[PDB]
């Protein structure tokens, strides 16, 4: 009979690295409010 | 199981897996939604997770 002390098997784990992972980011576009004074279309009339 | 799904993106981005979900892929996405669909499709080599 031979012993596995040496020969043993190996399990694995990876090193991740998520501890020190960048997260995803989400884009939000700063509207130009209409509720701030904002410009609006000239619609133009005839006085006649 | 939209807000899971990024987290796990983040995860294996991290891990340097290149995931390719359509949320990031936004732009390419939007040229041909069914083209970008069958191209990791058809790829082999693409490993595609299902989340449940």
């Amino acid at each position: 009979v031979r012993e596995p002390g040496s020969q043993a098997c190996l399990a694995i784990d990876p090193l991740v690295g998520e501890e020190g992972g960048a997260a995803v980011a989400k884009l939000e576009p700063h509207l130009q409010p209409r509720g701030q004074p904002a410009p609006q279309p000239l619609h133009t009339l005839v006085l006649a | 199981t939209a807000m899971e799904v990024v987290k796990f993106v983040n995860f294996l981005l991290v891990n340097g897996f290149q995931t390719a979900i359509d949320i990031f892929e936004d732009r390419i996405r939007g040229i041909d939604i069914i083209k970008w669909m069958e191209r990791y499709l058809r790829d082999k080599t693409v490993m595609i997770i299902v989340a449940i």
